[PDB]
């Protein structure tokens, strides 16, 4: 009982249906990961090494498409368009290794690393990621290695009891960020050492994601 | 020692004003709307159901036909409804998907967006090409973009992440007056019926009353605890509501410069995300993270009804200029459009 | 020098504010209970209307 | 800007085949419905055919239906009118005709130039063929359906064009009361029912032609005879 | 006893077997909003329960049939009619859940590449397919479907081959094959595959996360297969064993009726092992609850 103009009204909204539902698809079959990190931690090199408010890359790495979101010049409060990420594939968390025995700017008495621990805590504990896999990332470890010789780990964490090289100190930061995660049960970290002159990263990250995409299928699938 | 007897002599300034406020308090706005009688139950069902937006839903805005509204999505979608017949008018492709607001000119020939991109995107819904492009980009802001609204198809008026407001020339792209004064970050803002003033709410649990001539801060409106994440005039422009995180909303008189009434609830304990009024403003809507709306009695404070459609947070709704029917977005990827029946 | 100079801005506002006129807020709170009375027939939501003249039927 | 070029009219044999174009450009031609109309030489517009946005909708006039096919190249954005079993009926000038369908579009808003072919139902009835005007005073024009155009949603699906001599109809009001964008507002068309007015306020030199009224409540869509105005 | 025994555990098969399919049912479709299922793992277990269903509601009209006096009260019409269906809805689900196993074998082993054709559509189609292919297998079942005059005034429904001497061998094989034999192969080797490929090197398997999802993914791949052997190997094992007996005994006829009862309890565990050993769904249920 529709007129001649509303008949292709409702033929236009199909159209258009047709549309949103073929975007639909291709959003749901590309990877969405949110990029952190801190002040000179080598987030900005992670970009350079995969290549306003928000800065977006995009890049494809074996018929895998990849959405990387920089929000590092985003100065306002995080908590408010931080749900805005909610259902990302996978958070890319930068930490410089080499900033342990180094303190912020305008601190002047809060230490770079633990700077880093709080930051990882607010985000791996955080309500909207409760079931969003970590890529950690601990760049600079060729920088680590050197100052370790003459800077002891134990002016970062007093507790540290162990020898003075990387091998121990590394293993030891990392599981420092580790014992940070509030639920060892429904995500994982996938650690990973880069370089300044590292030319794997991309790949680490690509298994990393091929991973919580198998978790996601056995969650559809009904077998987890 | 300079500084110090600045800072001492605002506190004296503030003192001075919360005691003016409580001079002219004579009654409370729950004794004068006592006698009243209340609004009773109110029933609205989902008379149309929007299906097409794929992700979460932050912003909607009836047109002042009161026919068409404009919806906001983060998988990159503008949409623009007929809501009588539930058709798509138009789906425009957003450049940056991290969309937080939207608005529809009052003439009808223009929709704005923007978010975290820090950009208001002007769209022109009237072209002899029969497609909707980017008529203007108004950059600026150095944070998220949290509001904006259309004084006419040359102004509009945006709220920042960054603390400040801005009014716009769309035609020249620049932005004519900025509004400082929040210390925190801006997430809503109301245009007065006249648009001559607009009101601000900031994370810094404030709202502000702003000229927009004149480009000044006239009033200033404290008493929430938490960030107010929404804000709405009074149809008459001589009061606002706000909405905040600590589950409450306030009704906000310009004229006696205070808070008039709370609309809270024990039940009631998570954050509010939309607020809006009835066309006569007996009711205020108020949408909350609890996946459900509630309808207030703005003069007695009571909860007149509950909106329960939608299977996530209620992000944004509106109500139309005719007042005939109220839409409500979601988290869950829809709209819906509530009216009563007799 | 940036506090010194934020400090005077700020005072210099709150002057603004406490120099406005106020009325009594049994004033305010009468001309919004007599805004709703006016328009309370002409509010489809708080009186729903007939559905004949509803559009969303 | 806007253009719609038509092509491949010319003198044909009866009995013959031929294959009209129209190319579109400077406007999202995938957007619109294309309608093909026809005007035979000293009558008025008569509408041939009509394909939807998506080529999903198709109709046609009876008189051409079987014969005629019409079909759109969305890439190349050229509309096709392929034509067999041509007769001596089908002389005329064939116009190209966009018009887009959503609420408050304004459909038949840009008509084509038109290619002239020579060959070797709700009735809408203008019955005063011709009236003398003079410039500055102002002119009603009346037309007239068999069946009410008003329809339950309240819509008045009429639409008054105007084709000046020499040129290309264009759109001055749709839906009965609505003016065309880029038309100026002393035209004003006015309607109940079945009986609508077309009133002309301080008639100018440009006005001069024929007026044209269209129902589109259902196909076919039909024209009026047409009223000529003259000085 | 055996006269009420029999009865009790088939009743109770059914009334729980139908419970637990409507309850999968049920969860997929709200989680759907009245919608078309836009998920592939969504398409095939609400089809799974839907044809366990059918093959539970059809239980009380063929059993009744083996406990009170073994006479078809039905006619030769509803005989042809309820044989087939009863035999498509068994094919059908075994088919439904052999497919159902590679398409977790591809959202596993394949999770890149399976992302081109594991949409909605396809699913769809071929779950539709599935029925397709139960018909043609059904072939010789309704086509074979007459009327057996048992001595006496009663009269049974049942299979009444033309050479039962020579053809009873390939029609017992047949169903074995395709309906045991065959699926049973592909579902073991799917599953353990999937769990040789369900973690990459770069997973950290020291943590207890990794060797949580190990640990649930092989209790739930393992189980599924365990309970389709278990539910249908004594019957078939039986069917074979029939060949060489001729004369059944009390305890034969005894253990084939038993044998029939684990047949339908195939439909009746499919629904609960996917709502116990699913914590994702079971807290989906919980959260649509």
């Amino acid at each position: 009982t529709l007129s001649a103009e509303d008949k292709a009204a409702v033929e236009r909204s199909k159209m258009i249906d047709r549309n949103l539902r073929e975007d639909g698809e291709k959003a749901a079959r590309e990877v969405k990961l949110l990029l952190l990190g801190a002040g000179e931690s080598g987030k900005n090199t992670i970009v350079k090494q995969m290549k306003t408010g928000i800065v977006e890359t995009h890049f494809t790495f074996k018929d895998l498409h990849f959405k990387m979101f920089d929000v590092g010049a985003q100065r306002s409060e995080r908590k408010k368009w931080i749900h805005c990420f909610e259902g990302v594939t996978a958070i890319i968390f930068c930490v410089a290794l080499s900033d342990y025995d180094l303190v912020l700017a305008e601190d002047e008495e809060m230490n770079r690393m633990h700077a880093s621990m709080k930051l990882f805590d607010s985000i791996c504990n955080n309500k909207w990621f409760t079931d969003t896999s970590i890529i950690l990332f601990l760049n600079k470890k060729d920088l680590f290695e050197e100052k370790i010789k003459k800077s002891p780990l134990t002016i970062c964490y007093p507790e540290y009891a162990g020898s003075n090289t990387y091998e121990e100190a590394a293993a030891y930061i990392q599981c420092q960020f580790e014992d940070l995660n509030k639920r060892k049960d429904t995500k994982e970290i996938y650690t990973h050492f880069t370089c300044s002159t590292d030319t794997k990263n991309v790949q680490f990250v690509f298994d990393a994601v091929t991973d919580v995409i198998i978790k996601n299928n056995l969650k559809d699938c009904g077998l987890f | 020692s300079e500084l110090d007897q600045l800072r001492q002599e605002a506190e004296q300034l503030k003192n001075q004003i919360r005691d003016a406020r409580k001079a002219c308090a004579d009654a409370t706005l729950s004794q004068i709307t006592n006698n009243i009688d209340p609004v009773g139950r109110i029933q609205m069902r989902t008379r149309r159901t929007l299906r097409g937006h794929l992700a979460k839903i932050y912003a909607m805005h009836w047109g002042t036909d009161s026919r068409l509204l404009v919806s906001a999505s983060q998988d990159g979608k503008l949409i623009i409804w007929d809501s009588y017949t539930t058709n798509k008018v138009h789906a425009i492709p957003l450049r940056s998907s991290w969309v937080m607001t939207c608005a529809y000119a009052p003439s009808g020939n223009y929709v704005a967006c923007g978010g975290l991109d820090n950009i208001c995107s002007i769209y022109n819904l009237k072209t002899r090409e029969g497609n909707v492009r980017v008529s203007r980009e108004l950059a600026g802001h150095t944070g998220y973009l949290s509001c904006c609204r259309f004084l006419d198809d040359n102004q509009i008026v945006t709220s920042s992440g960054d603390t400040t407001c801005a009014l716009w020339d769309i035609e020249t792209g620049q932005q004519t007056t900025t509004f400082t004064g929040h210390t925190g970050d801006v997430m809503s803002l109301s245009l007065a019926p006249d648009t001559r003033l607009f009101v601000s709410g900031a994370c810094d649990a404030s709202a502000k009353l702003w000229d927009v001539r004149e480009g000044m801060c006239r009033q200033t409106f404290t008493g929430h605890e938490s960030d107010i994440n929404a804000i709405c005039f009074f149809p008459n422009g001589n009061a606002f509501a706000t909405g905040s995180d600590d589950a409450t909303c306030r009704l906000f008189d310009l004229r006696a410069d205070q808070e008039l009434m709370t609309y809270s609830h024990d039940n009631i304990i998570c954050g509010i995300t939309s607020v809006s009024f009835s066309k006569s403003g007996r009711l205020l809507l108020a949408g909350y993270d609890d996946f459900n709306c509630n309808v207030w009695d703005a003069l007695k404070a009571d909860r007149a009804g509950v909106l329960a459609g939608h299977d996530n947070r209620v992000s944004c709704l509106g109500v139309t200029d005719d007042g005939m029917a109220v839409a409500t977005g979601s988290w869950d990827s829809f709209l819906k459009i509530w009216n009563g029946s007799s | 020098t940036a506090s010194i100079a934020q400090a005077r801005k700020l005072v210099e506002q709150l002057k603004m504010e406490a120099n406005i006129d106020r009325i009594k807020v049994s004033k305010a709170a009468a001309d919004l209970m007599a805004y709703c009375e006016a328009h309370a027939k002409e509010d489809p939501l708080l009186t729903p209307v007939p559905a004949s003249e509803n559009p969303f039927r | 800007d806007v253009q719609l070029v038509e092509s491949g009219g010319g003198l044909v044999q009866p009995g013959g085949s031929r294959k009209l174009s129209c190319s579109a450009s400077g406007f999202a031609f995938s957007s619109f419905g294309m309608h093909w109309v026809r005007q035979a030489p000293e009558k008025g517009l008569e509408w041939v055919a009509y394909i939807s946005s998506g080529s999903g909708t198709i109709y046609y006039a009876d008189t051409v239906k079987g014969r005629f096919t019409i079909s759109r190249d969305d890439p190349k954005n050229t509309l096709f009118l392929q034509m067999t079993s041509l007769r001596s009926e089908d002389t005329a000038m064939y116009y190209c005709v966009r018009s887009i369908y959503y609420y408050g579009s304004s459909p038949f808003d840009f008509w084509g130039q038109g290619t002239t072919l020579t060959v070797s139902d709700i009735v809408m009835t203008q019955a005063t063929s011709s009236v003398p005007v003079t410039p500055g005073e102002s002119v009603s024009i009346s037309c007239r359906s068999s069946k009410s155009l008003l329809h339950s949603n309240g819509n008045t699906y009429l639409y008054w064009f105007l084709q000046r001599p020499g040129q290309s109809p264009q759109l001055l009001i749709y839906r009965m009361s609505n003016l065309a964008s880029g038309v100026p507002d002393r035209f004003s068309g006015s309607g109940s029912g079945t009986a609508f007015t077309l009133t002309i306020s301080r008639l100018e030199a440009e006005d001069v032609g024929v007026y044209y009224c269209m129902q589109h409540l259902e196909y076919p869509l039909t024209f009026g005879a047409g009223t000529k105005l003259e000085l | 006893y055996i006269n009420i025994i029999m009865p009790s555990v088939f009743g109770t098969i059914c009334l729980l077997g139908i419970i637990g399919n409507s309850t999968v049912i049920f969860a997929v479709v709200k989680k759907s909003k009245l919608h078309w299922c836009n998920n592939v793992p969504d398409i095939f277990i609400i089809n799974l329960s839907v044809v366990d269903l059918l093959f539970l509601l059809g239980m009380p009209f063929m059993i009744h049939q083996l406990m009170g006096n073994g006479v078809w009260h039905f006619g030769e019409t509803m005989c042809t009619l309820i044989t087939a269906m009863d035999a498509n809805s068994q094919f059908t689900s075994t088919y439904i859940l052999t497919a159902m196993a590679i398409d977790r074998y591809l959202a596993t082993v394949h999770p890149i590449s399976s992302t081109k054709f594991r949409k909605p559509s396809v699913a769809t189609l071929v779950i539709c397919l599935l029925w397709a292919l139960s018909f043609i297998s059904i072939t010789p079942v309704w086509l074979y479907a007459r009327l057996i005059p048992f001595p006496g005034g009663a009269v049974g429904c049942g299979i009444r081959l033309p050479n039962p001497d020579t053809d009873l061998y390939w029609f017992t094989l047949y169903q074995f094959f395709l309906a045991f034999a065959l699926p049973f192969v592909v579902i073991t080797a799917a599953y353990v595959r999937i769990l040789q490929r369900m973690t990459s090197s770069v997973a950290p398997a020291s943590q207890r996360s990794i060797r949580l999802r190990t640990k649930r993914v092989t209790r739930t791949a393992i189980a599924i297969c365990l309970v389709f052997f278990v539910c249908w190997a004594p019957y078939y094992v039986l069917q074979l064993t029939q060949l060489s007996i001729s004369r059944p005994t009390l305890t034969f006829v005894y253990l084939y009726n038993a044998a029939i009862s684990l047949g339908y309890a195939n439909s009746c565990l499919n629904p609960f092992v996917y709502i116990v050993l699913c914590e994702t769904f079971r807290k989906r249920l919980v959260l649509s609850v």
